[PDB]
């Protein structure tokens, strides 16, 4: 089969920006490519067919170049209905295949997460479990890591995670991380925190408290 | 009767080329007419016949003319693991040419095509192809509507159905009113035969240059059939339009099959789904009728007669002997949905194996009296055999029985004038329709230009 | 004007099989290649494989073979595309497709239809209300939804009343069910003096609970 | 009583004779005061005109050669002769008509040519099994009827160009049938094999060694094959003095002129031989098939009799072609030629079967009626042709010709030949309408107004040019 890999994975950028994402092919496929995009949230639309044909519909803005085993699909003075997701396929061969795709993201400044967490609920406890919440709110870049800590001690079973897409009207990006335990493990230790690491701080952003002690 | 044969207009094409094998008058956005002429020998990149095509300004003098550059390379695309291939040597481009608009079309009917696949192939065969021209912006494209990806044992297992491989779509073509390419094609499903229409905007629109095989949605091929009748008929070696059905919103077609029925001959009227509305049958065996159709009304009620030409009709002479000569028959249209009857007219050729009737050009109003008439080629007729073309005037009760004039070949033996023939056009803007008559064997295409009629009748 | 129009979401065992269709609108299925393909937000995009309609002809990935079988029927103007033997790794959204000139490509798309194979049972959801510990001007809580089945849930505060400054987070699976949560960001001088209710509706199993915050 | 000749009050001998082949004329010197020179003979003679002036042309047919019709058609060929007598010599007045008579015989024992020319497409394969006998088998049976048999031998199957032909894979070139499961020969338009011969046994052999090949469409190229073994004379080798057999076999429809446009061929057929040393027709990728009233012409022109041996599938194809060349037979072929042969020798018989009188050359102003004695010395009147005979029989037509007026020219001659036939009869004919007295007049004679007139067969007449 042959690897179609797409780069970059994702770019931060801005409004009339004109941008270049590229596809390289594990052999020659002479033009037989198509590009497609994905808004957050909905179907495709076609954009390009054999390498440099804009589909009925699409905008000059894009344009597809390239031959041989490399192509490029770019973006002159970018739009607000630009940022979305981008994918490559080649269509020479059987089976056809795609490429991991590109993401689109609003650029803006940087912006330190707020951090907040949450002691397990009365109902909760009553049933039998325990979860300890933490929000970390609207920062920038997307790139973040969440250390949950247990008496000072690192703990990673029990923690499902959850991230938002950038936000519409702030660009900035937020995460949910939650702890989950039985309400008879939970007993067992005094001192719950949260560890935020971003790129706007050398030291990591820390929030805990304690059981019983309020 | 007023054509006038003494002070004519030669254009002349490559020797070898066939220059002159088909034409067509082409009125650019400006209503200046210029003359396309086909030449489906032409000599191509690879020293190798492959066709041409030339736009000829008219000038009194003629001369030479520039060619309609079309890309004359094969093509070969590797895509969804096969291998799509076009081969345009003899592909006979300008074997057909008719103008529509400010747009020229010009096929290629024996353009051949393959596909590979590993060890397998679709086999190589003549779909044949169209090429489209719009002079002035430069645009071009194509419309091949034969071309599969099929691979030869599929068809096989299938028992040959719906196979069209060798189609030669571009054999014959025509264009309606309202600029819908229709395309004969009597190779078609098995040398059955078949007519292939697209809209020309949406065969610009959807055609890119190195795709080869793609999808005009607007397009309509006729049917498949398993009634032996049809074998072998060559359905779409010649076709024309024309209102037949009394409905002004529908465009009716006209379709020469020259060999239907174990060589009988039949021509159809059908409506734009291809149902059929009429069937002309041949008199006579290995006639050849249908070779060529026109349609014009030349009895002035307003209604489209037919004109079939048989050019290997054999008439009976003395002592139950048979001469080949060829024959032309006229069917009035009558008032109201009512069947084409027993032909109105017959007119038969004089000249042993002179093939009257093998192209029959409607010329609009030629005297100007109010009824149209038509040019009748007879390209090996004459008492010399080289060539005549016959004009025969309308009148209330159809046409006149015998010519009101007779142009002589003014090429040597063998030119094969009047093979193609177009009128109708006014080239000169003198008030008078003229005439245009190819001679492919001598590379030239002659211009007749109508002029005051000397004395009516 | 062609739109390829796919049906509704499929919720199924495993073990058991699914049939999607997608019927053309504005032309004839009949006239191009169909083909489907997989979408999962890890793997990414995957041809499954393709038919062309007028004859029945259909191709596949290898990794498909035996799980997909690619059917279509003229009549109806739609094609089909059968899963059996489902498994948890099906769950993806599939899309057909056809190409708009080329013959090859791969332009127009349906809408796509969401596959979730799962053996959970329809489960509604339990609320928990988040409030702070025990102190800025700015004050954060939030709402914790846990253990439903299947989605989705809609959430919002004081019913609709309370849009701003919030941001509810996508559903995760947890085992074989569902957790999603929320926060609300106001100010010191809003609560606790103004009552902030959770208002979390699971029409599935047809409940509609609401957990007010309150502090501690 | 007055008769038309001295009603019609003629001023000369040449305008007397022209009144009414009855008429008479009177050169006598002495002829009395107011007696007709115009009158009939008798009438002269009763008037005292001497004999040696009377002129009077009477209508004769004398017949100067007049060899007897052959018993056997066997030997040095040829004065076999068929048609009696085979020269005769007609002598006519103004308006005048005589008869005369024609005998034809179909001569037992005639030389036979025969050609067979067979489809070898691929579904003919099975007939190339059935015939590798043929010709032994064939001269056994033709040995009683005629003593000199030659036979020949070509094939074809259809223009080797595209579509017709299939030219990929490169290896389809050289063996058509390499997608099957077996091998044929490359596509040939039409080749000849075997020369005329009396040497049956080359035949078989010959036939043994053939074999098929395959192309892609139904109707095949069989009409370039019938042209081109008739107009090809020296290379098929058919005898000047033999029946021409072309025996034509086939299973399916056929290709026919304007067809080959689907190859891109337009050139129309031109009649001449382009079979060469190689013994392939060289024209059949450049050279559209020949039409029917071409291939009438040529057959008829070489004498040759078409005999299209077809399956039942297209035999009704083929009697509906055979209307439109006359002289064409038609049999049924079974699906594997195994009863060709019979076939053959009914043909023959039905070929021989028929005698019809053809005429050429006849002057404008000659008519010509005939009556028929066939079967019984039973007469038939207003026909020149005889059906239903057998090799062996002999018919027989009265013939009158009929002159209208007087021809500028007084001698032409003209033929009456049957159909198929080497023999004719040679009429030449002369028209008497002038006076031998005509031919010594006296220019200028002092008898004639003093010099302004002539004086010519007893009466005078205005010199030239008053
Ligand atoms: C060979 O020629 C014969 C004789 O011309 C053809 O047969 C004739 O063909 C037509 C075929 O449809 C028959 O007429 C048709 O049916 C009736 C007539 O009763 C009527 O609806 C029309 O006249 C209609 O056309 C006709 O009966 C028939 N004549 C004879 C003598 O059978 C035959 O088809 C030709 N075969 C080939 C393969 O060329
Ligand atoms: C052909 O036969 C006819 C008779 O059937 C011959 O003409 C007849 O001649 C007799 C002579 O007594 C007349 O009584 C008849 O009136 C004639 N028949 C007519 C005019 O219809 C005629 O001689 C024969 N033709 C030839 C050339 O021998
Ligand atoms: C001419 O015809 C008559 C009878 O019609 C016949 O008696 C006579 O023998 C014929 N003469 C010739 C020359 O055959
Ligand atoms: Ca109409
Ligand atoms: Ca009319
Ligand atoms: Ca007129
Ligand atoms: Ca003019
Ligand atoms: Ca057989
Ligand atoms: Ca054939
Ligand atoms: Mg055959």
């Amino acid at each position: 089969d042959i690897l179609m890999t797409q780069s970059p994975s994702s770019m931060s950028v801005s409004l009339g920006d004109t941008v270049s994402i590229t596809c390289h092919a594990s052999q020659g496929i002479s033009s037989n490519i198509g590009w497609l995009q994905q808004k957050p949230g909905k179907s495709f639309m076609g954009l390009i067919y054999y390498g440099t044909n804009l589909v009925d519909g699409v905008p000059s803005r894009f344009s597809g170049s390239g031959s041989g085993a490399d192509y490029s699909l770019t973006i002159s003075s970018l739009d607000s209905e630009d940022f979305a997701d981008y994918y490559c396929v080649q269509y020479a061969q059987l089976p056809y295949t795609f490429g991991g795709g590109t993401k689109l993201e609003i650029k803006r400044a940087d912006a330190a997460p707020t951090v907040s967490i949450f002691p397990p609920s009365s109902e909760q406890l009553t049933s039998g479990g325990a979860s300890v919440v933490c929000f970390l709110n609207n920062f920038y870049p997307k790139d973040i890591n969440v250390k949950w800590k247990i008496d000072g001690s690192e703990r990673q079973n029990g923690v499902l995670n959850s991230w938002t897409d950038q936000d519409s009207k702030d660009s900035t990006y937020s995460m949910s991380s939650t702890l989950t335990l039985t309400k008879d493990e939970y007993e067992r230790h005094n001192s719950y925190t949260c560890e935020a690491t971003h790129k706007t701080s050398t030291s990591p952003i820390v929030k805990s408290f304690n059981r019983n002690e309020c | 009767l007023n054509l006038d044969p003494v002070q004519l207009t030669f254009y002349a094409g490559p020797n070898g080329s066939q220059f002159g094998f088909s034409l067509d008058f082409h009125k650019d956005s400006h209503g200046r007419v210029a003359i396309v002429v086909g030449a489906p020998r032409t000599l191509g990149p690879s020293q190798e016949e492959t066709g041409g095509v030339f736009l000829c300004p008219w000038r009194a003098e003629g001369g030479q003319c520039p060619s309609l550059l079309f890309d004359l390379r094969d093509e070969t695309r590797n895509v969804g693991s096969q291998t799509l291939q076009t081969f345009k040597a003899r592909q006979g481009l300008g074997a057909s040419v008719v103008s529509w608009s400010d747009v020229i079309v010009a096929c290629a009917p024996w353009q051949h095509w393959n596909v590979l696949e590993k060890t397998e192939e679709a086999e190589k065969t003549p779909v044949g192809s169209c090429f489209l021209a719009q002079p002035e912006s430069g645009r071009r494209a194509e419309y091949s509507p034969c071309r599969g990806n099929t691979l030869s044992r599929i068809y096989v297992e299938n028992d040959f159905s719906w196979d069209k491989r060798y189609c030669e779509a571009g054999f014959s073509s025509v264009v309606t009113q309202a600029g819908e390419l229709v395309l004969g094609a009597p190779g078609g499903y098995y040398f059955l035969g078949l007519l292939a229409q697209a809209p020309v905007a949406d065969i610009f629109s959807s055609y890119r240059p190195g795709i080869l095989l793609w999808h005009v949605s607007s397009q309509s091929l006729s049917f498949d059939s398993s009634n032996p009748e049809y074998f072998d008929g060559y359905w779409g070696y010649s076709v024309a339009v024309g209102e037949f059905d009394g409905d002004l919103n529908t465009t009716e077609y006209v379709v020469g099959a020259p060999t239907w029925s174990w060589t009988l001959g039949a021509v159809e009227i059908l409506d734009s789904y291809y149902q059929r509305l009429h069937r002309l049958r041949g008199e006579q065996m290995a006639s050849y009728f249908g070779h060529s159709v026109a349609v014009t009304d030349v009895n002035g009620d307003g209604r489209h007669d037919l004109l079939v030409g048989a050019p290997l009709y054999m008439e009976s002479r003395a002592d139950r002997k048979l001469a080949e000569v060829g024959r032309v028959y006229l069917f009035l249209q009558p008032r109201g949905p009512h069947a084409l009857g027993a032909p109105s007219l017959l007119l038969t050729g004089t000249q042993l194996y002179g093939r009257f009737g093998s192209a029959i050009a409607p010329l609009g109003d030629l005297d100007r009296d109010g009824y149209n008439d038509i040019a009748v080629a007879a390209p090996y007729g004459g008492p010399s055999g080289r060539g005549q073309v016959l004009v025969f005037l309308g009148q209330s009760e159809g046409l006149r029985s015998r010519p009101s004039q007779v142009l002589d070949s003014p090429f040597p033996t063998g030119s094969a004038f009047g093979f193609s023939l177009r009128g109708a056009v006014d080239i000169d803007d003198n008030g008078y329709p003229d005439l245009i008559v190819g001679a492919y064997g001598a590379n030239q295409v002659a211009v007749y230009r109508a002029q005051p009629v000397v004395k009516a009748s | 004007e062609v739109q390829l129009q796919q049906s509704g979401a499929e919720l199924v065992k495993p073990g058991a099989s699914v049939k999607l269709s997608c019927t053309a609108s504005g032309f004839n299925i009949k006239d191009t290649y169909v083909h489907w393909v997989k979408q999962r937000p890890e793997q990414g995009l995957e041809w499954i494989g393709r038919i062309d309609p007028a004859n029945g002809y259909t191709k596949y990935d290898p990794k498909f073979q035996g799980k997909a079988t690619i059917t279509a029927d003229t009549s109806s103007n739609t094609a089909y595309l059968q899963l059996s033997s489902l498994t948890s790794e099906d769950t993806a959204v599939y899309y057909c497709v056809r190409p708009l000139y080329d013959y090859y490509a791969m332009d127009y798309w349906g809408q796509g239809t969401s596959v979730t194979v799962s053996s959970a049972k329809t489960t509604a959801p339990s609320v928990y209300p988040l409030a702070p510990v025990c102190t800025g001007s700015s004050v954060t809580l939030g709402c914790l939804v846990k253990g439903y089945f299947p989605e989705p849930v809609t959430l919002t505060w004081n019913s609709g009343s309370l849009s701003s400054g919030v941001h509810t987070f996508p559903a995760v699976l947890q085992s074989d069910l569902y957790t999603l949560s929320s926060s609300v960001t106001v100010t010191s001088s809003t609560w606790p003096s103004q009552s902030i209710t959770c208002n979390v509706a699971h029409p599935a199993s047809s409940t509609k609970v609401d957990k007010k915050i309150e502090p501690r | 009583g007055p008769n038309i000749c001295t009603t019609r009050g003629v001023s000369s001998c040449q305008q007397c004779l022209a009144v009414s082949p009855m008429c008479a004329w009177c050169s006598d010197e002495a002829l009395p005061l107011g007696s007709p020179r115009c009158d009939l003979k008798e009438n002269l003679l009763k008037d005292n005109c001497a004999p040696e002036s009377i002129e009077f042309p009477v209508s004769e047919a004398r017949v100067l050669e007049d060899r007897p019709l052959s018993d056997k058609g066997s030997g040095d060929s040829s004065q076999v002769t068929q048609v009696s007598p085979q020269r005769i010599a007609l002598r006519l007045r103004p308006d005048d008509s005589k008869n005369f008579s024609i005998q034809v015989r179909q001569v037992e024992d005639y030389p036979v040519d025969i050609y067979y020319l067979m489809d070898l497409s691929y579904s003919m394969k099975d007939d190339l099994w059935s015939i590798q006998n043929l010709g032994t088998k064939l001269a056994t049976q033709m040995r009683k009827l005629t003593s000199n048999l030659r036979i020949g031998f070509g094939a074809f199957v259809d223009k080797p160009v595209s579509p017709y032909m299939y030219i990929s894979p490169p290896e389809a070139l050289e063996n058509p049938c390499y997608d099957m499961k077996t091998t044929c020969l490359p596509m040939f338009g039409y080749k000849h094999v075997l020369t005329l011969t009396d040497q049956v046994t080359r035949f078989n052999e010959e036939v043994k060694k053939q074999s098929v090949s395959r192309n892609r469409d139904a109707p095949e190229g069989g009409f370039d094959a019938i042209m081109q073994a008739t107009v090809c004379d020296e290379k098929i080798g058919w005898r000047n003095d033999a029946s021409h057999l072309l025996v034509f076999t086939t299973d399916a429809k056929t290709h026919i002129a304007l067809d080959g446009r689907l190859a891109g061929i337009v050139q129309p057929n031109d009649g001449q031989c382009h079979v060469g040393s190689d013994n392939h027709y060289s024209a059949s990728t450049t050279m559209d098939y020949p039409s029917l009233g071409l291939m009438t012409e040529k057959l008829s022109q070489k004498n040759i009799n078409l005999i299209f041996a077809v399956t039942e599938n297209v035999v009704n194809l083929y009697q509906n072609y055979s209307e439109l060349i006359p002289g064409t037979t038609v049999g049924v072929l079974s699906m594997d030629s195994s009863n060709v042969l019979q076939l053959i020798v009914d043909a023959y018989g039905k070929i021989r079967s028929k005698v019809e009188l053809e005429v050429r050359d006849l002057p404008e102003e000659l008519s010509l009626s005939f009556n028929a004695t066939c079967l019984n010395n039973e007469v038939i009147p207003g026909l020149k042709s005889c059906m239903g005979l057998k090799i062996g029989d002999t018919v027989s037509f009265s013939i009158e010709a009929k002159v209208r007026g007087c021809p500028q020219e007084k001698e032409k001659s003209f033929t009456i030949k049957p159909v198929g036939f080497k023999d004719s009869l040679i009429v030449q004919v002369t028209f008497d309408c002038d006076c031998a007295c005509q031919a010594q007049a006296e220019p200028n004679s002092h008898r004639c107004n003093n010099g302004n007139g002539t004086f010519e067969c007893g009466v005078c007449r205005c010199g030239p040019g008053w």
